[PDB]
């Protein structure tokens, strides 16, 4: 049981830093984008 | 009614320290009315004066003190019946490190 | 799913995508939400890896979803109306774009409101206080507002300025309000529509003698003025139509130096107008004077222009050549 | 379909388009729609791709239904009129033609 | 999932892409006609 | 937290042995900024006793502290330093030449030094990179070889470049073979050096042989 849960650790922690890296690549290509998508969240945080 | 004299060296002193200055310039007080904003420094010395007056008075007895309004003029004012009738005048000098100023406080003796 | 605060989400996010990336979405972020962001990246707490994920899995989705478009939205407003109505339509049209937007407290209402009428408004003010207003707006509208001011007032200021020890918040939040309540007279957008550059235009239509006469009142009032409204009459532009005669005869008093100078700045057209009507040797010589000589000064440009401006204005007084608004039709 | 507003919508579309194409888009607009296009451009929010989408497919769809003729509207009426009445006549009645549309301030009317 | 959610992004990009190659097009074709058009879309903007 | 001055202000009137108990709490810096502001007497014997402090009792310092949150129970001190030098400076290099020289002649007439910290501030150096080729040759006429080389070690790559490239071959190798060659200085004699080349830029530009303006020369 622990090493399956610690590979499913793992295995999540490896796809995070995939799409991590992904975020990384959008960022520098549009910062205007993810700065108005936080624009968005900062905006939908009062309802 | 009794008034609460609040000279232009005072005010000038209490506004330079609220708004950042430090005091150490030399206070030029050439002679001008107060503004807005002077107005709301003049009207919260004027509420802790009023304040600490009435805790001091309610030693001996107990008296609601409540502000009027603001004058610049003395013939604004005209506190007494007549310019010849007897009033009470009590003056506080008040220093900050280098810099004096005085208020006074004045009640009719008919008070 | 733990009660993850949208703000604490987005510092999640700025903190993941990287210190670079991270101050380029700040950028484009208003100062209260960078604050609020800034209390928010100041008291985080340690996220668990499963919060991360979905945060980040949500982050993606919202992402994918609304990202689009915001090419140029801010100077695709300059190009557009530059290329649409020139340089000064473009301006006025930007300006009142950027003055859509409101301020939020008079202050800002200051710095966007004529200088004249800001020193009258604060002569009388504490020159403590006038430090302190000073310093909120604008460099440009602090020295021009300090430029109206007498010699006495403007030193005390200066020096409360380079002096200050810091407005206390209850003092600078009743000044604010005070400000407000002053300035909440609705609007003042003093329209600068009209004025020079079209004084010369309107002196350069009606007869000679009337314009001739106006131009001397004005030198009498103010020479400088009427030295500015004549520079606008004339414009280094009608030098293309008042043809081919007078190229030659200024020709034979511009200086060489004078008129390469001049060229650099001038248009391709009017450059092919005065090369074309001379020689073909003085033509070459000039031609590869131009494309040879290092850039010069704008300043030195329209120096020599303005002189060889004086010397069309002295050469059509004598009469010797035509400067006509009508162009001479050929058949 | 997000509450996407005709003017915002336009202003997408100057967006796409370009800028020597939104300057000539813009050469055949009104001034007041000019600063309505231009406030909604200046508080432009950010479109999804999607609303993007949408809004070019609707303006493809109602470009395509009114896209006719236009050719020569205003130069087409002088070069007739001077090829029939000659040109004090033809110029007489483009004179009328342009003063049928009226001001909307006296000042125009001054003009 | 996610490949078929980029793929798909990708294709609607490419498409919006072209058709806005189009609206150049027609755009710097008869920039009259794309005028008058957005004056129908400011006209409908008020019912 | 809060402003020495005022803490000075709070604490003259305690006893001494309280000062040095309030004193032995907070920061280093705010207490020495603290005794700066007392008299000699009231510094020394609070200073005396910071070094005999024997120990509080737990009940006193209780006590001590409840007076303490009490007094400062007002909401929020929090002096705005927005403002100042470095903004008066750049204020006074707007305005017209007659008024900001008035201006520095007032300020030094005030204070000499205010006014030399202001004028520093006023040019800084950055401006040397758009003061153009010309003041560039002609400030080597003046500037010793040593100040310049000190100083470009603090004066950046673009800076560097635009003085390297204007003056001989040889004079542009030798200057770099220097600054690449020689060790690492202290950065106060670098400013001393830029201060004197500063003051040399400042006796041209009074002369008039060298044009230092905000508005970039624009070339066509």
């Amino acid at each position: 049981k622990d090493e399956q849960l610690q590979q499913r650790r793992a295995n999540q922690r490896l796809g995070a830093e995939v799409m991590s890296q992904r975020i990384r690549e959008m960022s520098d290509n549009d910062p205007r984008v993810v700065a108005l998508v936080i624009r968005q969240w900062m905006s939908n945080d009062h309802e | 009614t009794g008034l609460v004299v609040f000279s232009p060296s005072l005010v000038f002193i209490a506004v330079d320290n609220l708004f950042g200055g430090d005091g150490r310039f030399p206070t030029k007080v050439e002679g001008r009315e107060f503004t807005h904003t002077e107005q709301r420094v003049i009207n919260r010395m004027l509420k802790l004066a009023l304040e600490g007056y009435s805790d001091a008075w309610k030693a001996i007895n107990p008296l609601e003190v409540e502000y009027v309004r603001s004058e610049m003029q003395v013939k604004f004012t005209n506190i007494t019946t007549s310019p010849n009738d007897i009033v009470v005048n009590t003056p506080f000098h008040v220093e900050i490190g280098n810099l004096t100023g005085e208020f006074n406080i004045c009640l009719p003796f008919s008070m | 799913m733990s009660n993850l605060s949208g703000t604490d989400k987005s510092v999640i996010l700025l903190m993941t995508i990287g210190e670079d990336r991270a101050a380029e979405v700040f950028k484009h972020l208003s100062t209260r939400e960078v604050q609020a962001l800034s209390t928010a990246m100041a008291n985080v707490r340690q996220i668990s890896n499963k919060q991360l994920t979905d945060v980040l899995s949500e982050f993606e989705q919202e992402a994918e979803q609304f990202a689009a478009l915001n090419i140029n939205a801010n100077e695709y407003l300059r190009s557009v109306l530059v290329k649409a109505l020139g340089e000064e339509r473009a301006s006025s049209l930007l300006e009142d774009i950027l003055e859509t937007r409101d301020t939020t407290s008079g202050i800002e209402t200051l710095n966007f409101m004529e200088p004249q009428s800001a020193a009258d408004l604060i002569r009388d003010e504490h020159p403590q206080i006038i430090a302190t207003i000073l310093v909120h707006l604008k460099r440009s509208q602090a020295a021009d507002i300090l430029a109206l001011f007498d010699e006495r007032l403007r030193h005390d200021v200066m020096l409360r300025i380079a002096t200050f020890g810091g407005v206390q918040p209850a003092a600078l939040a009743e000044l604010t309000e005070v400000l407000n309540g002053l300035l909440d007279g609705q609007n003042l957008k003093r329209s600068k529509m009209g004025g020079v550059r079209t004084a010369a235009e309107i002196i350069n239509l009606m007869k000679t003698q009337q314009e001739e006469a106006v131009i001397t009142a004005v030198r009498e009032f103010d020479g400088e003025l009427a030295q500015k409204i004549i520079d606008e009459m004339f414009l280094f532009e009608n030098l293309v139509d008042v043809d081919d005669r007078s190229i030659q005869r200024l020709l034979q008093e511009v200086d060489s130096e004078s008129l390469l100078i001049a060229l650099k700045g001038a248009e391709p057209p009017l450059r092919e107008k005065f090369l074309r009507n001379m020689s073909q040797r003085a033509a070459d010589i000039l031609r590869d004077d131009l494309a040879n000589r290092g850039p010069v000064r704008l300043s030195q440009v329209e120096n020599e222009q303005k002189a060889i401006l004086l010397i069309v204005r002295r050469l059509a007084e004598t009469g010797e050549m035509v400067i006509g608004s009508g162009e001479d039709t050929y058949v």
